[PDB]
């Protein structure tokens, strides 16, 4: 007689840190879930990220441009900082065009409607000088967890375009996990448990979309063992 | 190799270069100071009626052994005078908790007796020797990183070595950031720091992304604001592991002390992905590849694109003149200079070498007096040209600017309609 | 290559660079090929060498069971400092070692 | 007065005795021994004088 | 992120690790608080007694600011700076006394011992003994694999 | 070192430990209740040795 | 019991025991969940004590000495001897300290048991460190020798996680130097020697 | 594609004995592999439901431990062998069982008194011996469901609720390399059982509890 507790609640407590709740839960069958739920979600939540990139008039990725505040490297390191939940799509090449003095922000990126960028405020680039401009093609590519960019160069037998600069994809967007249990209120059986999940992402998915997922790619696993 | 009690507070105590150099060098103490003839004349507060007066004794080995001077951690009252009676004192080098009156001079500081890395040892006090001396001579040993991190914790000299160090941009005069580029800033200098001729515009071409003696990165980054008021000497650009004004080292990490099942000791070193997914430690190689063609016995050697028994592909990174183009993505192996000697020719490719593979990021082509340039060093030449050209026309730009304003203002005190002035070009 | 603590691998088990191995067992690998009949000019071996072929990889996965060979850690002080192992390949350029060797 | 960049950034300093004494500039040796080596000194007790 | 076998402490007997560790965890938690303060958007007021009082934090120490002297703005200049953390300083034979890093702790709301009841993830149990976990600045050397390779 | 580290903690024993004096049968059932935590694994309990 | 496996269980038994006692150890040391914290340093209680007792000896030797009573290498002596005994002194309370820990008892009783202080519990287990190290660090570094080897009869009554004097620091220096340069020294004459046998052989 | 995990490949079940057995599963998801294992460990330890003898009503016991007499075992050791007693029963929540003995000789669980809806995994498992012909055994035992190894003193002589019907269980994540790809891991399970239930249907049962209670959040 085993009660599975639902998704009781998602309690955001921002846009990309947010408060799950799971009840009523067998005695220490909690815990389990608990770890076992965010090893999964740390482990292939998948999501999307900037992969290639290609900025007109740039040939080696370790240089800089004038009135542009930092280099090209820099500039990729600054494009690492970027959260976004894209709708339908799996391999986009973005936009950014950014003129005269000023910091380019997350919203400076040319954008369409098929990636919401989660935080427009983010800053893009800084072009210091009102005769600088910016202006780049971001290949924007679904996927999932921490891969090095390096991997994909030779996998890419063609050549890449001189300036066809690439960049690793932690399209993984969970920012961090945690997991308090408590004991939930149901009756007199002092044995139901009110798991308390926190979950901090990138605020590119919804902590039960995530959660309904993970739990998919739970029980797939689990397939093979319930065939035991 | 040994160390003696003269050398207190002399020279480096623990810095020690290993091999058979094993005490075969030494270093420097911090703060004392030399005599005229080369001699240790070592700092100290001459101990001025017992209270350590701001004198500083600059003092030698046969003074030093010639007076009683106190140890700097002593306690002392606010007029100097020392808390307690038998002050421990370093008297003809016996050190020993001697008579108040007995002090003569007072200890200088105490990084005193250190030298350089040896003061950056956090709560040393604290602490053994021999692991000490060894991440000194691994500091020495210390690699340069990618992105910068001051270390949190602080013996303080951190940003006074960083100064030290001189690498990043430092102000030569006082003044606003006036233009500020990636390559080019421009620093309005104030005209109190003007000289009647300087212009007051501080030009400082950052360094960025150098190879070193060791192939070694080197990018001495800007870190400033434009129009940012700063104090002459004041650090302007960030240099290659110089960040904050401080000695940018080490990446604070939140760790744990200790064993996780056989993968941590023998001083394993446990490794979160994260850091490895952000790069937390990246790094970049720069090793200078150049290609000599030697003027050889049958014809020199033929640097040149046309190289028989060859792919085009494989002249695919080379340029028209087969110089592999800049930030040319090349192999293990290819053919990143296409080079002849003669046969009719036998190709003398200076390849770019087995296991080597990445972007060409740069091609200093020098031709041997007497040898001409191809378009490529041409073109390379005509940059340089633009940039100095630049920094040139600035400078006359802010002269010009000078020359017509006074002008302006003189043909405005003469009557000369500055609405007419305007709408005319300054020309 | 740099010892590395290989505390996974039993007192027979070697942590083999695979890259390393692949630059060992090359002639190796060529007969293998030749004898996967894949192979039949060694140029073409050592192409698909070149290619790394997961074919090629599960080849050499196939060669190394049981292949032991020598390997050595300075300095020659006991004859115990030089012992070979059943060696496994691991995925890079490190030298994975047992605990108590 | 304080300087700017030392406005910038106030690290605590748990350093309790008093700095009496500046650090020295650490170029000294270097510098005073080129500086030496350059001169064309009247004394002509060092250098090429 | 780290993590270090305990043996080579009183082996190396460089117990500089662990004064190294515990005042990073410190001055890490008291920048979480100003950080925290940051991202509560609180009063440049309170964030200001807050940067104040840590910096203010010490006895006797030899360096005394004053951040009513920087300004409003350079507060907030000083505060974002510091946004990542607490740098303090601390010379050879001037670092901070065992109260010192206890008080930094306290204002960091950090455990006072240092050690931590991390459980281990991949246990998925709690780590049997308080475990000191804490801040700390590593270096890698120009020893690049590559050319060990 | 750290297998002797780890030998010593299992042979660390606790007076007034989590559950002491008890009676497992054999190292199955001490397996089971101190990786359940039922029981500190520093505890001085009586098992059948075979 | 490694020594009992080659005897009774030969070779190959053996060896299978030792790879499983290796991987339990492994896993046993990591669930064991214990570091070491700087505060587990508890350096003695009367350490400050005897550094007292010891300080009116050496006052009372050198009164002597100054009356003539005593010898200066008299002096010499008895002040290495009391630094040394008083060296002892704390290196035993501090073990003594260190080892035990009370604890009450299944009926609530207090009892000394062995102490899981990590230091004294790494000391019991021995699997690194030594009670010197121990008495270095939280007892007392205790009288060192002048670089000539002269006991240089000042005993550094600090601890190494006490903190080091100036003084002391600089005095331990002389004595490391020496060591490490010995290690580089003997690095060298028994590949000769080796060299010389097997060329014999 | 991307959700597309890594489903394991039917290695084997190494059938070591009835009651332990090995478990082969590769490839594995990196660390979903150690994950599942350690999930799966909890859940055996705790989840494994069943009967146990709880409470024993044996004839003039009075001591917890005590010697007894014409029978080579104490009363102490009868009552660890008491929760030893294995079987597979069906039915009853909870069942005090007879056990009828007498005579010089050793008790097995086939001399339980013992009515047909409880299968004794072995009657032969000694329930004692007793020594003397004239001694006489008498005894009933609360065999009362339950699950997990809830202790005797987590609760008529009351015997640790062992209901978890496994002995041990283990597992290993191991290695895999799939074609050119190498960092796969690979999930070798050791299990050990009470016997009553079969390894590979103890694991589908486990399995099937854990999705049970995931499927809320399905």
């Amino acid at each position: 007689e085993f009660l599975k507790p639902r998704l009781v609640d998602i309690e955001q407590v921002s846009s990309t840190h947010a408060k799950v709740t799971l009840e009523p839960l067998e005695r220490g069958f909690g815990h389990t879930l608990g770890n076992a739920l965010r090893r999964i979600l740390l482990s292939s939540m998948p999501g999307c990220a900037v992969t290639e990139v290609e900025i007109d008039g740039v040939l080696h990725e370790y240089s800089t441009k004038e009135g542009v505040q930092e280099d090209i490297l820099e500039i990729l390191l600054n494009l690492k900082g970027l959260a976004v939940r894209v709708q339908g799509k799996d391999e986009v090449i973005l936009t950014l065009n950014k003129s005269g003095i000023g910091p380019v922000t997350a919203a400076d990126i040319t954008h369409d409607g098929d990636v919401e960028i989660v935080k427009p405020q983010h800053v893009i680039c800084h072009l210091t000088d009102e005769n600088a401009s910016i202006s780049m093609r971001i290949k924007v590519q679904r996927g999932r967890g921490y891969v090095p960019a390096s991997t994909r160069i030779h996998s890419e037998e063609d050549e890449r375009p001189i300036g066809r600069l690439l960049v690793d994809a932690c399209y993984s967007p969970v920012e961090r996990i945690a997991y308090n249990v408590e004991a939930a209120r149901v009756e007199q059986r002092t044995d139901l448990d009110k798991l308390v999940i926190e979950m901090e992402t990138n605020g590119t998915i919804d902590p039960e979309e995530a959660i309904r997922r993970a739990a998919t790619i739970l029980a797939e696993q689990l397939e093979a063992f319930v065939d035991l | 190799r040994d160390v003696h009690p003269t050398h207190y507070g002399r020279v480096c105590p623990i810095e020690t270069p290993e091999g058979p150099n094993i005490g075969l060098i030494n270093s420097l103490s911090v703060y004392a100071q030399t005599n005229e003839y080369g001699f240790l004349e070592t700092p100290y507060r001459k101990v001025t009626d017992g209270v350590v007066t701001d004198e500083i004794h600059y003092l030698s080995a046969i003074e030093e052994g010639n007076y009683v001077i106190a140890q700097a951690n002593s306690n002392l009252d606010e007029e100097g005078h020392f808390v307690e009676d038998l002050v421990t004192c370093r008297s003809k080098g016996e050190s020993s908790l001697f008579s108040r009156d007995q002090v003569d001079y007072m200890d200088v500081s105490t990084q005193q007796v250190v030298s350089v890395g040896a003061s950056l040892i956090p709560f040393l006090e604290h602490d053994d020797a021999n692991r000490a001396l060894m991440g000194a001579n691994m500091q020495r040993q210390a690699v340069p990183t990618l992105r910068a991190d001051k270390p949190l914790v602080g013996t303080g000299m951190e940003r006074a070595v960083a100064v030290d160090s001189g690498v990043t941009a430092v102000a030569k005069r006082g003044g606003v950031v006036q233009y500020v580029d990636a390559s080019r800033i421009v620093i309005k200098v104030n005209e109190d720091e003007m000289y009647p001729g300087e212009a007051g515009i501080d030009i400082y071409n950052l360094t960025k992304y150098t190879r070193s003696n060791q192939n070694t990165c080197i990018n001495q980054m800007p870190c400033v604001s434009l129009g940012e008021p700063v104090e002459r000497g004041d650090v302007l650009a960030d240099g290659p592991s110089t960040d904050l004004g401080e000695l940018a080292l080490g990446q604070n990490m939140r760790v744990a002390f200790m064993p996780w099942n056989g993968y941590n000791f023998e001083d394993s070193i446990l490794v979160s992905e994260r850091v490895v997914q952000e790069d937390r430690f990246t790094t970049i190689h720069i090793q200078e590849l150049a290609c000599v063609s030697r003027d050889t016995k049958l014809g020199p050697e033929e640097i040149t694109a046309d190289i028989p028994n060859v792919g085009e592909a494989a002249l695919s990174k080379l340029d028209e003149s087969g110089i592999v183009y800049i930030g040319a993505e090349v192999t293990g192996g290819d053919i990143l200079v296409g080079k002849v000697t003669p046969k009719d020719v036998k190709d003398s490719s200076l390849r770019v070498p087995n296991g080597v593979s990445g972007t060409v990021i740069d091609v200093q082509v020098f031709t041997r007096d007497g040898v001409e340039k191809d378009k490529r060093a041409l073109e390379i030449e005509e940059m340089q040209l633009k940039q100095a050209k630049k920094d040139l026309s600035e400078e006359l730009q802010i002269l010009e600017a000078g020359l017509f304003s006074r002008i302006r203002a003189v043909l405005v005190a003469g009557g000369v309609e500055a609405e007419k002035l305007d709408k005319l070009p300054r020309d | 290559s740099v010892i590395t603590v290989g505390p996974y691998l039993r007192l027979h088990q070697c942590g083999l660079p695979k890259k390393m191995a692949l630059e060992l067992f090359k002639p190796f690998i060529y007969g293998k090929l030749e004898l996967r009949g894949l192979a039949t000019t060694i140029k073409a071996a050592k192409k698909m060498v070149e290619r790394e072929e997961a074919v090629v990889w599960d080849i050499l996965d196939e060669v190394i069971r049981e292949h032991p060979v020598l390997l050595n850690r300075a300095p020659t002080l006991h004859r115990l400092g030089i012992q070979a192992f059943e060696p496994v390949l691991i995925e890079g350029k490190a030298i994975q070692l047992h605990p108590l060797v | 007065v304080y300087s700017y960049t030392e406005k910038k950034r106030i690290r605590k300093d748990f350093g309790k005795r008093p700095q009496v004494l500046d650090v020295p500039y650490l170029l000294s040796i270097q510098l005073d021994s080129f500086q030496k080596f350059i001169e064309q000194d009247p004394e002509g007790q060092y250098g090429l004088e | 992120d780290i993590v270090l076998n305990p043996l080579g402490v009183p082996s190396r007997m460089n117990i500089g690790q662990i004064l190294e560790t515990h005042l990073g965890m410190a001055a890490k938690g008291i920048g979480d608080k100003i950080n925290a303060m940051l991202k509560q958007q609180q009063e440049v007021a309170k964030l200001r007694e807050f940067i104040q009082r840590a910096y203010d934090l010490g006895a006797d120490v030899r360096q005394k600011v004053d951040l009513s002297t920087f300004s409003d703005e350079e507060v907030m200049r000083l505060a974002e700076n510091l946004r990542k953390g607490m740098p303090i300083a601390t010379p050879v034979f001037d670092g901070a006394k065992e109260a010192e890093i206890k008080e930094l702790l306290k204002l960091g709301d950090l455990p006072t011992s240092g050690q931590i009841r991390l459980y281990d993830g991949r246990t998925g149990e709690q780590f049997e003994r308080p475990v000191t976990v804490g801040y700390m600045y590593m270096l890698k050397l120009n020893h690049l694999v590559d050319d060990k390779m | 070192q750290d297998v002797v580290l780890g030998l010593y903690y299992m042979t660390r024993d606790c007076v007034n430990a989590k559950g002491e004096g008890m009676v497992l049968t054999g190292p199955k059932e001490a397996e089971r209740l101190y990786r359940s935590g039922l029981a500190s694994l520093h505890a001085r309990v009586k098992v059948r040795i075979t | 019991m490694l020594n009992t496996c080659y005897r009774i269980l030969g070779l190959k038994p053996t060896v299978i025991f030792a790879d499983q006692i290796m991987y339990t150890g492994f896993a046993y040391a990591a669930r064991s969940g214990a570091s070491v914290g700087i505060d587990d340093m508890v350096i003695p209680e009367k350490k400050h004590e005897i550094i007292s007792e010891a300080e009116a000896e050496v006052a009372e030797i050198q009164e002597q000495f100054q009356s003539g009573l005593v010898t200066a290498g008299e002096r010499y002596n008895k002040v290495i001897d009391i630094w040394a005994a008083a060296n002892d002194r704390v290196s035993k309370a501090m073990m003594d300290n260190l080892q035990t820990e009370t604890v009450i008892n299944r009926d609530g009783q207090e009892e000394k048991q062995v102490s899981f202080n990590s230091i004294y519990m790494m000391a019991d287990s021995g699997a690194r460190g030594s009670a010197a190290q121990i008495r270095q660090l939280a007892g007392m570094r205790g009288l060192m020798a002048k670089p000539d080897g002269s006991i240089i009869e000042t005993p550094i009554t600090a601890n190494f996680r006490e903190g080091l004097n100036v003084l002391q620091y600089f005095i331990s220096t002389h004595g490391a130097r020496k060591g490490l340069a010995d290690t580089a020294l003997k690095t060298a004459n028994s590949g000769y020697l080796t060299r010389r046998l097997v060329d014999v052989a």
